[PDB]
């Protein structure tokens, strides 16, 4: 899954 | 001077839901992503989700979908965490931790949360204290019995200087808690100096004192 | 999901011995931005975690130097010098760089130091209890090293096996020794018929078991 923390959206 | 305070432990039936608050303060709360962490009793962390408190999006471990429900309140600087569907897999400590670049630089103290159908019970607290001495020292003790939940705290009025206290860690027994705390004194001071051990209960609210006698 | 596995379980260390925790990853935790998001944290008994390195080798401010840690790709390694009484508790290795993040299973620093023979303690069950119908017999075994320690009821000197309940303390950090509580609970009416109650601990410090008692008809 998107990682929040690394790409700050998703 | 950043803290995270968590909101006070719950007992909770099986089945119902159970809200938990992480109240963050001496930073700007929108600036930093906030985590929660479960941890079961002698078992290892397990990351929940996380939760930009910014604009609310929200990132899921798979294994608490439609377990734990992560928002926050901006104008209070408080993220929340809602459990639901509870189970005794569900009894553990839950801590909101607060990202730094590294992913949890700031813990809270944890919110301690009980799943099961048994009541709140106050303890019994009984004195222990020596049979029936030409030693130096004594050592003396207070029996914590028949609690629910945990947890209790056990303090002794003995003098700092002289005395060493040990705190046991409880254990279940019929469905309730039972605990215990030694001290010990010089023996030139018992039974001449009142020794008394005060037992606090917050779950019950009750503080009661039992007062050490030959 | 990204497996984070840990070595050894258990560590014992002298003070001012080195400490080397290893944790290894099922799969890279390096992120295609380049960056290891490989972090250490500890937990002291009855406290929250609290962060020692993130991106492998970095120290979170306030970690002392002696807090070192290295490795790459899958395989991460830390080191804890000249390790201090305060150092003992469980130490957590963590990836965030894949989605579920994941903690590795712990390793428990445990301090080595000499042998301590217990100081034991045992007392009746209070008059308070024995109204109510029960009565606990109470065993203290404290400031013991190492943890090892087994604990025999008697009563009238037969060997008494129901209704024991034996609590260890954590390692504290003042001394690193140990304490640990035996209660033998009975009902008032069963604890009135016997004299005699003996719980007898054995011990690395002791050839032979180390007794303590007491007889009803002392008084």
């Amino acid at each position: 899954a998107c990682n929040l923390i690394v790409e700050g959206h998703c | 001077e950043v803290q995270l305070q968590q909101s006070g432990p719950v007992l909770v039936k099986p089945g119902a839901s159970v809200k938990m608050s992480c109240k963050a303060s001496g930073y700007t709360f929108t600036d930093y992503y906030m985590n929660w962490v479960k941890q079961s009793h002698g078992k290892s962390l397990e990351w929940i989700g996380v939760i930009n408190p910014y604009n609310g999006d929200t990132s899921y471990n798979q294994k608490f979908k439609g377990k734990a429900t992560l928002t926050v309140d901006k104008s209070s600087s408080t993220a929340y965490m809602e459990l639901n569907s509870l189970t005794s897999e569900d009894s553990a400590v839950y801590y909101c931790a607060r990202y730094y670049g590294s992913w949890f630089a700031y813990w809270g103290q944890g919110t301690l949360i009980t799943v099961s159908t048994a009541k709140t019970t106050p303890p019994s607290v009984y004195p222990l204290a020596p049979g029936c001495a030409t030693g130096s020292s004594v050592t003396l003790g207070c029996l914590v019995k028949g609690y629910f939940p945990e947890s209790v705290t056990v303090t002794w009025n003995s003098g700092s200087l002289s005395s060493s206290v040990h705190t046991f860690p409880a254990l279940l027994q019929s469905g309730l808690y039972t605990m215990s705390s030694s001290v010990t004194v010089p023996s030139s001071t018992w039974p001449s100096q009142t020794v008394t051990c005060s037992v606090a209960h917050p779950a019950s609210s009750t503080t009661v004192d039992k007062k050490l006698e030959p | 999901d990204v497996l984070m596995t840990q070595t050894p379980l258990s560590l014992p260390v002298s003070l001012g011995d080195q400490a080397s925790i290893s944790c290894r990853s099922s799969q890279s935790i390096v992120h295609s931005n380049g960056n290891t998001y490989l972090e250490w944290y500890l937990q002291k008994p009855g406290q929250s975690p609290k962060l020692l390195i993130y991106k492998v080798s970095n120290r979170f401010s306030g970690v002392p130097d002696r807090f070192s840690g290295s490795g790459s790709g899958t395989d991460f390694t830390l080191k804890i010098s000249r390790v201090e009484a305060e150092d003992l508790g469980v130490y957590y290795c963590f990836q965030g760089s894949h989605v579920p993040y994941t903690f590795g299973g712990g390793t428990k620093l445990e301090i080595k130091r000499a042998d301590a023979a217990p100081t034991v303690s045992i007392f009746p069950p209070s008059s308070e209890q024995l109204t109510s119908g029960g009565a606990s017999v109470v065993c203290f075994l404290n400031n013991f090293y190492p943890k090892d320690i087994n604990v025999k009821w008697k009563i009238d000197g037969s060997e008494r096996q129901n209704g024991v309940l034996n609590s260890w303390t954590d390692q504290d950090s003042k001394d690193s020794t140990y304490s640990m509580s035996s209660t033998l609970t009975l009902t008032k009416d069963e604890y009135e018929r016997h004299n005699s109650y003996t719980c007898e601990a054995t011990h690395k410090t002791s050839t032979s078991p180390i007794v303590k008692s007491f007889n009803r008809n002392e008084c």
